[PDB]
């Protein structure tokens, strides 16, 4: 029985340094040695009530590479929840009588945890719930940080952008706070700033963080620079002063950067990383993206297999 | 005494203007046994208190845990046969369920058939409550704002 | 059993269950006066009654008559320095303004800054209520909502 | 000054048989003898927050035919209430500082009563507040009924159609319950039946009323057959069973019609009065429409002139 | 002919203390002594390409109260500009061949200046061009300020609210910087603060102005507290942080109010002036509204009559 077998993967909070490290260990393994029938005979539900190119298509590809079958929807417009007014609670109750695990993305925060109260014994893996958590992202980010830096302890990590509505950086700061010695630098418009609930936790653990007005003032000290997109669709109309990106990285700005530094982005990006960065050795966001296949195969394997030997 | 009940509860040292919310909140008036309410009585240290006297009735857990969040000052007295058999002041819980309402409008708790639940981190400052569903932590002032 | 009172108003003989309702319908609690309410007291007259003593507070004639909509058989007792200086009785008011909301959805009163007002009518079982604005008549049961 | 000088006209329920009679007297007078300068130097506001062809143009032509000036709006959309979010109450507060009288049609019931609390000294003439009152309609209906039947007392009156939202029949059943020995036949669908509060008033005055499921049942007996429109705009979705005219009238039906009887309609008529009725001796609804000029300028004259026109 | 006969009225910045004073003199005169036929035989166009309740109806009632005729539109939608794609310039070119004066409200700034190049000999009276000028508003504000304070010189004037798009306060700060020793207190959000170009003009004339973050800071000191509306329609999406009234006024606030002070508002007021102010000695905005009739017909009279009214 492996520790993540049959677990719901909802919030990074619910996971430990050991849980995280087991998926990265598994990830690197499946990356070196494919297992094309590991999940032979399991049918999995890909329920996306909100737009995606990467999490949905990476998830469905990971499922296929392991031998599983996928059933789902790209938008609820067509479901009886969308057309006939059924509840989410009821949608999850019947879908759980059909399948072996539910992968879902949803626009309200808390949808995922709500679903687990109705999934019976079927694992719910959270693909994003509004602006709350995005754990599977964080797993593929931790995997990429490890490949590029060889350590997840004592790094200098900067998070730039819309840190308020970004489920991505919410999960990532929580996961990195589970390792020793990591220093955080936060560059956001103050209206799209990091929740004090994350901050209180960084202060509850005695981790060091600072806010900066510019990227250029920390460029020289970072291992990882994590850019984010302004979640337009999540902004309250009070924050529309913030729709266009305040900090935009251009190739020239990397001039005094550590040779080992990487620019990571969850993606999609809009105007914030100028396409000229793409040609530099510091750009690594598409590699990061490819890395979602290994991290999402590892997680599916551990949740759906009592013991893995690979 | 300053009234007298054989069996029952006397909640006392209730802040001025809370006593009446408690009658609404704990639904205390859907009852038939005698109630004595004294709104805006004295209380030396904090001048004006309220006092409620439910004869032959004792509160369920939830109520005293709610009482901890609405009236931390108040004291609950179990009176059996005029004997003040017990007098306790409410300590805060770990979690509050089915009565608070999340400030986050985009919480799934609004839309869906679920009982709410909140984590109660007593901050040195005030009380921070964390929604079970959306994982946002809030000030108890925010959450309890009526 | 309730209390000695020097000066104020004691609405006595309130039907059981209507005493809390009155204290919330007419803003009686929103005061800084000592109020002492006794719910579910034995009467003989009725099995049970309710009673409210509001200290150092006197009600106007219309104030007392508004009570007829929930407590017609109440006795509004004026007390000045321990002497029952007056014993009033609620007649039907001719209008109740400001406390009720029209059940007519498309009534102008909901959109504009004007107070509500209903003309009271003793119709033929219950009390009928005619809105000032939309002019529709509703039974009083209805007006006290859902 | 005459009984109605500076007096607001919001509901038939505030007038008396004496007032109604005066307004018709003056209408009879004015029809016979025009008074072109009667209101020379007076400006009246025509404020229709709701559609109108008849009320708005008969009212404004009557104002013009007494020498008055009209300012106003046929639509609220480009008023500051309409675009800048202003309350009716403040619309009325400024418009009172400008004109001598306000004629107002509004979609909410009680809009005109609301208006008299802010019009100051200015009379508010109700041109129809939702489904409640239409007092000017009724004064021209009384003018046409007395013109044809020679009396307003001891009449057999069938009100067919939408009796629930018929602001017209609310007011007219109330004007005719002031005179004597009038007999009421109410023919609505159950859904759109006459308000209880009306019936009560008929009961207390001991007026004989009766409900009929057919025009034929009452045809031979009546003097005024007054037809109405299903107030499509004012119906509930639940009520959309009754969008079409249950009782439609054609010329054949008039076969067993009393030779004095007149067909009246406030108009617009949609499908309920077949165009063949248009050629019968009985049809009187267009004459009824024209009678709006006389009743309307008699009202204006009384409310804005102290001295009774002659 | 008097200074303003046939003269266009597009911006307060083209008038003089002498012109402004004349218009108020005539208003004082006309209020005392009506001139019903003053403009008998004159037709004026009321052209509002933008919403209005106050300007359009006060202007048209004033035209009627001097014997004039009004033609025009409350909406551009069914004009040939509106439907057939005609330029403003040609609208003005044909409408000039018909009427004696043009009153125009338009959504673009400079629409009225544009109009004077095509109106030929006809005066164009600016009824508000976007966020630029509102010169008629200001003449009735000066009429009300002199009515209450007995002077237009040596006044303490707090302009609260949206000072950036407030066409009203653009013009009024410019009319009052023509008189002497007026003291300006500007209380806006930073986003919707008073235009620089205004401030510059105050600086060169050496007028004392100061910025305050509160009504309380200036309450005890001021004579005219002039409140404005956030010009919701004219805001940028970036600016939608400021859709609500930062500074809202209630009757309590007037506690430390100078007993001569008056609260003025161009109106509509939305949430910024609480309805309890409506009963204070101080509230004067509805009287200010009515004062539109006098200032407006004094203007009309001067521009269309050679001979000064008396
Ligand atoms: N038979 C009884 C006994 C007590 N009481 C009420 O219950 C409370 C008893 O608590 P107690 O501690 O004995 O009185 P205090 O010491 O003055 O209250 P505290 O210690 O909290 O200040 C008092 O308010 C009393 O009015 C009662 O109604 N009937
Ligand atoms: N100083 C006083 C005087 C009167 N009361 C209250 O006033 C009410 C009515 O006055 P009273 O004549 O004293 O009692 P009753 O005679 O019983 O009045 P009723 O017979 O109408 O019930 C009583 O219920 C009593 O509680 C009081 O509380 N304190
Ligand atoms: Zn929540
Ligand atoms: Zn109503």
């Amino acid at each position: 029985a492996n520790p993540l077998y049959q677990k719901h993967i909802i919030s990074i909070n619910d996971l430990s340094r050991d849980d995280l490290n087991l998926v990265l260990a598994t990830a690197a393994k499946l990356k070196a040695n494919p297992q094309p029938e590991l999940l032979k005979h399991k049918v999995i539900a890909s329920c996306f009530f909100e737009a995606s190119t990467r999490t949905r298509l990476s998830f469905q590809t990971s499922m296929h590479r392991l031998g599983a079958s996928v059933v789902g929807f790209s938008d609820s417009a067509n479901t009886s929840l969308g057309k006939k007014g059924e509840t989410l609670a009821d949608t999850i109750s019947v879908i759980s009588t059909y399948v072996d695990a539910i992968v879902m993305r949803h626009p309200q925060e808390g949808a995922a945890r709500l679903a687990t109260e109705f999934s019976g014994n079927v694992p719910v893996l959270n693909a994003g719930d509004g602006s709350n958590q995005h754990p599977t992202q964080t797993l593929l980010d931790l995997f990429t940080i490890q490949q590029t830096e060889g350590r997840l302890d004592n790094l200098h990590v900067a998070m730039v952008g819309d840190l308020k509505y970004g489920r991505t950086v919410h999960s990532l700061t929580q996961a990195l706070a589970k390792f020793d010695g990591n220093r955080f630098y936060f560059i956001a418009p103050d209206a799209l700033a990091m929740p004090e609930y994350i901050l209180d936790m960084l202060d509850e653990k005695g981790i060091a963080w600072s806010l900066h007005s510019s990227i250029e003032e920390v460029m020289a000290e970072v291992d990882i620079l994590y850019m984010t997109r302004v979640q337009k669709e999540r902004l309250d109309p009070s924050e529309y002063a913030n729709v266009k990106a305040q900090f935009v990285l251009r190739a020239s700005d990397l001039h005094n950067a550590k040779a080992n530094m990487k620019v990571l982005h969850p993606l999609p990006r809009v105007d914030e990383i100028a396409t000229d960065v793409d040609k530099t050795p510091h750009a690594w966001y598409f590699q990061q993206a490819g890395n979602g296949i290994f991290a999402r195969q590892a997680l599916l394997a551990l949740v759906l297999n009592r013991d893995l030997v690979l | 005494g300053v009234e007298a009940i054989k069996r029952g509860t006397v909640i006392d040292h209730i802040p001025a203007q809370i006593g009446f919310k408690l009658l609404s909140l704990f639904k205390l008036t859907e009852t038939d046994q005698r109630i004595t309410i004294g709104l805006n009585l004295p209380s030396g240290e904090m001048g004006r208190k309220d006092l409620i006297k439910i004869e032959n009735t004792f509160l369920s857990e939830d109520q005293v845990d709610q009482l901890a969040l609405y009236a931390p000052q108040a004291t609950v007295n179990r009176i059996d046969n005029y004997e003040v058999v017990g007098k306790s002041r409410p300590s805060l819980p770990e979690r509050i369920d089915n009565v608070l309402v999340c400030p986050n409008s985009n919480c799934i708790s609004h839309a869906e058939p679920v009982s709410s639940s909140f984590a109660v981190r007593k901050r040195a400052n005030d009380i921070a409550l964390k929604c079970k569903y959306c994982e946002k932590e809030f000030s108890h002032n925010v959450v309890l704002a009526n």
